[PDB]
């Protein structure tokens, strides 16, 4: 009872602010895929 | 027959002497309320 | 039918569509049986894991949570409305 | 989050839009019934049954079934409503009947009355019953 | 169902708990005792006149509510056995006229005959007979209940099919065909109409649908004729004036 | 004459064949609905492949 | 009572034990005629 | 099946404006342009001309 | 005999807005009057009766 | 704002129009009681009334 | 009939109702994450290149 009366006070919430990261973050992310990716394709090559 | 009449699923062991249809129980469906105890329900006047 | 959230998670309920059976005992000897052998306050720990079945669940968590932190401060107002909300309570306000 | 009463998947819903037509609805229903000829003597009629002449009836009211056995369209038909009367005759006039659900407080909609495939007069009833968001 | 301390005057059925208590005090005098509503031999000819029967309602092709009651009406007839020694085709033909009767839709014998292989005069005797046999009335002819399929036949519009209807009968009510078989006084009323309207037949194809010939129309025209422009309903849109309906 | 078969509605021997919304109306019936079943005795079957 | 044509509308008695047909259309379809008796609503 | 005589959400009376709104969208009026002249302005007075399906006007069809 | 229900028109109606300006004052509540179910002490009776004849 | 005593709400809340349905299951039809109500005859169990 | 808004809402007179205070959060009732994304009040006194008052 006490913590829902105070929670109209405080409010929660989810929007898409809360689902989405800067572009330093985003490109880094991008960085590291890549490279992840191309070392894929050299274990590829290897095995035939 | 009476062999068929006294065999197995929805029988007359099987179905009527452990499991059978109970009087005084009603269904509805369920919506909360923060207002209550853990100890208390809440019963339309209808069904009550 | 309504009923508190924290009996949610022993029925394994979920209030999207889903009905419960309530049966009413007739005699006296089997309500006193239920009165003194399985209400819901008795059944709090359970002996399958020997800890309770029953602790604080969606918002209530996710509140208390941000209620507890350290620059978390409450005005004299809405402590006189938080604490008409106890049933447990003294009578006494505690100094700040 | 709001008063707690939408946790685990509800939803509060505004009360004074739903009284200005938010999904408002209604709801439909059709009964059949078919007067039969099952044996030489044994034959079933569309008819008012009276009280002192037909035996096995209920004591439910008969007042809103017309001449013909049928309810005209317009009337509010409650639970508990007998809607056609229909008499079979015992080898006096044994009456049978169909009643309605129980928590219907429908209204009926419109009766056709017409011949089905082996040539036997039956009928059909619709009633409407208007369903607000509760 | 018999209560010592006090009379039941009413002892009602309630239908929602399948229980029986009795007003005037109360008692269940019953309580939860109401529950809430080549082998044959006899007639292997009788069954297989039914299927003989279902066999010649079969032609007809309608439905068979009036097969059920011949069903019945052949059982009657069977059960008595007074007219047991007769031939059951016969029978079950006049059943089949009968029924039709009883419906309200009678079929020429002629009609009859045609999915039968019974004379008419047969028919005709066993028919008296089982009126006899099974004593009850009958009812007159009207003409009218033969408009429909024969004007279908023709694929005749309704307003001639109303309009002979009319002509037939008003002059049925005048009695303009004393004794004169309402079949032919129908069809030349039919042709009159027919001649009245675009839709024109000769005497001959109406004779073959009616089952007659052209000079047996002839007569009957010859009857009708006379108030051929009067006997038309009012409600009617000439293509050839009543002077210029041929005469024959 | 041999029997009788049912027919699919909105096919190339039904009633309702090539017509135009101007009559579809006058029958009674939706210009939108698909067709792709059968009426027996009164219900609406339809076929699964 | 009184009955519908369900193609040309045009009422007519059909007297209790009589066959269900039109007239000047020759129809097989009724429909019963709207009550007499007047039921009240609310706008609410 | 036929305009709403109020919006849902606020209440304000919207029931007059449908035959206005094809009229100006027929003058050929930008959508954006009509709704502003109407005078609805909060999203919530324009959803409901927005998105409106006349059907009444195929009911119309089958005569009485 | 239109094409919406009784209760759909009768709803339709309520929904219209009346001038309220200056008579609201000197109308009793309908639970309140002492006259029967209705009278012109607590009450506005309207009518309404159309035909469509054209095509 | 809260609509209780006219307060702000100190977090931001997300709101927008989206499209709903109404499912076909309402409660007016799940709702049923029994108490000493109708039984057979044979085996005297309680029945549907 | 008369009425009010606790009936039905058809006896209600008024369309939408607004209402608003402290147009800068002189008081941070409400707490801004980012306070630079926020459109600036139509009752504001601020300056173009500001986004709250002092607290
Ligand atoms: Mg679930
Ligand atoms: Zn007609
Ligand atoms: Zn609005
Ligand atoms: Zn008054």
């Amino acid at each position: 009872t006490v913590i829902n009366n105070w929670l109209l006070i405080e409010g929660h919430t989810i929007g898409i602010g809360d689902s989405i990261a800067d572009s330093k973050t985003y490109q880094d992310i991008q960085n590291t895929i890549k490279k992840a990716k191309q070392d894929v394709i050299e274990v590829i090559e290897k095995a035939h | 027959s009476l062999k068929q009449r006294l065999k197995g699923k929805e029988g007359r062991v099987r179905g009527n002497l452990m499991g059978k249809r109970v009087d005084f129980s009603a269904r509805t469906v369920i919506t909360p309320d923060p207002n209550l105890s853990i100890d208390q329900v809440g019963v339309p006047r209808s069904i009550a | 039918f309504r009923l508190n959230l924290s009996v949610t998670t022993p029925y394994n309920a979920d209030f999207d569509g889903d009905e419960m059976n309530l049966h009413l005992p007739q005699s006296l000897e089997t309500r006193a049986e239920i009165q003194e052998l399985a209400m819901v306050p008795r059944m709090i720990v359970t002996p399958q894991s020997n800890r309770p079945v029953m602790g604080i669940v969606q918002d209530t968590l996710t509140a208390v949570r941000k209620f507890t932190k350290r620059d978390v401060f409450l005005e004299r107002g809405e402590v006189m409305n938080l604490l008409m909300f106890l049933s447990t309570w003294d009578g006494k306000v505690p100094q700040p | 989050s709001y008063t707690g009463y939408n946790q685990e998947d509800s939803v509060i819903m505004n009360r004074s839009a739903v009284d200005r037509g938010f999904f408002r609805s209604v709801f439909y229903r059709s009964y059949k019934e078919q007067e039969s000829k099952k044996g030489f003597d044994q034959e079933e009629v569309f008819e008012k049954p009276t009280r002192e002449t037909c035996q096995g009836m209920r004591h439910a009211i008969y007042d809103k079934l017309d001449d013909d056995g049928l309810i005209a369209p317009g009337v509010r038909v409650s639970g508990d409503d007998v809607i056609i009367g229909k008499t079979v005759t015992l080898p006096t006039k044994r009456d049978c009947s169909t009643f309605l659900r129980t928590s219907e407080t429908g209204i009926v909609d419109q009766v056709m009355v017409t011949l089905n495939q082996e040539g036997y007069k039956f009928c059909k009833i619709r009633v409407r019953s208007v369903r607000i968001p509760q | 169902v018999t209560c010592p301390n006090h009379p039941d005057a009413i002892l009602v059925e309630d239908y929602r708990a399948g229980d029986m208590i009795c007003p005037e005090c109360g008692l269940v005098v019953g309580d939860r005792v109401i529950d809430v509503g080549t082998m044959s031999s006899s007639d292997r000819a009788m069954m297989n006149a039914f299927k003989e029967i279902t066999t010649m309602a079969d032609r007809i092709n309608l439905p068979r509510n009036i097969v059920d009651r011949t069903n019945n009406l052949f059982k009657q007839v069977y059960e008595q056995k007074s007219l047991k020694g007769r031939a059951n085709d016969a029978i079950a033909s006049a059943c089949l006229y009968i029924a039709c009767r009883q419906e309200g839709v009678p079929r020429t014998f002629k009609e009859i005959c045609a999915v039968s292989r019974i004379s008419k005069k047969e028919i005709g005797r066993c028919f008296k007979l089982i009126l006899k046999a099974l004593e009850t009335s009958v009812d007159l002819i009207t003409t009218g209940d033969f408009m429909s399929r024969f004007c279908s036949n023709l694929c005749l519009p309704k307003q001639v099919q109303m309009a002979a209807t009319h002509i037939a009968r008003k002059a049925v009510e005048l009695d303009l065909v004393p004794g004169r078989s309402p079949i032919s006084v129908a069809a030349a009323a039919i042709y009159m109409a027919s001649q009245a309207s675009a839709e024109k037949r000769t005497q001959k194809e109406i004779g073959d649908i009616a089952g007659v010939a052209d000079v047996t129309i002839r007569q009957s025209y010859r009857l009708i004729y006379p108030r051929a422009p009067d006997l038309f309903p009012t409600d009617f849109k000439f293509d050839t004036p009543v002077d210029k309906l041929p005469q024959l | 004459f041999i029997g009788k078969i049912p027919i699919m509605l909105r096919s190339t021997y039904c009633l309702l064949n090539g017509l135009t919304d101007r009559d579809l109306c006058e029958l009674n019936e939706c210009p939108l609905d698909p067709g792709g079943y059968f009426i027996i005795n009164g219900s609406e079957k339809v076929l699964i492949a | 009572m009184i009955y519908i044509c369900g193609e040309c509308h045009t009422e007519n008695e059909i007297k209790s034990r009589d066959p269900i047909r039109c007239r000047e259309c020759g129809y097989r379809i009724m429909y019963k005629k709207r009550t007499k008796r007047l039921v009240v609503f609310d706008a609410r | 099946m036929i305009i709403p005589v109020r919006c849902f959400t606020c209440g304000k009376i919207v029931g007059n404006k449908w035959e206005a709104y094809l009229g100006l969208l027929q003058a050929e009026y930008t959508e954006g342009d009509a709704l502003d002249a109407l005078g609805l302005k909060r999203y919530c007075c324009r959803r409901m001309l927005l998105a409106h399906v006349d059907l009444i006007e195929k009911l119309l069809n089958y005569a009485p | 005999s239109s094409v919406l229900h009784d209760e759909f028109i009768a709803h339709r109606l309520g929904l219209i807005p009346l001038t309220s300006d200056d008579i609201v004052d000197k109308l009793q509540y309908s639970r309140d009057c002492t006259c029967e179910e209705f009278c012109p002490e607590c009450s506005v009776e309207f009518t309404l009766d159309v035909r469509c004849n054209e095509d | 704002y809260n609509g209780f005593t006219g307060r702000k709400i100190t977090s931001q809340i997300f709101i927008g129009p989206t499209y709903y349905q109404r499912l076909k299951h309402m409660v007016d039809d799940k709702i049923h009681s029994r108490a000493r109500g109708p039984i057979q005859i044979l085996n005297r169990q309680p029945m549907e009334g | 009939k008369k009425g009010f808004g606790k009936e039905h809402a058809k006896w209600n007179p008024t369309a939408g109702v607004a209402f608003e205070y402290d147009p800068d959060n002189a008081l941070r009732h409400t707490v801004y994450p980012k306070p630079e994304e926020w459109p600036k009040s139509e009752y504001s006194e601020l300056d173009e290149d500001e986004s709250q008052a002092p607290y």
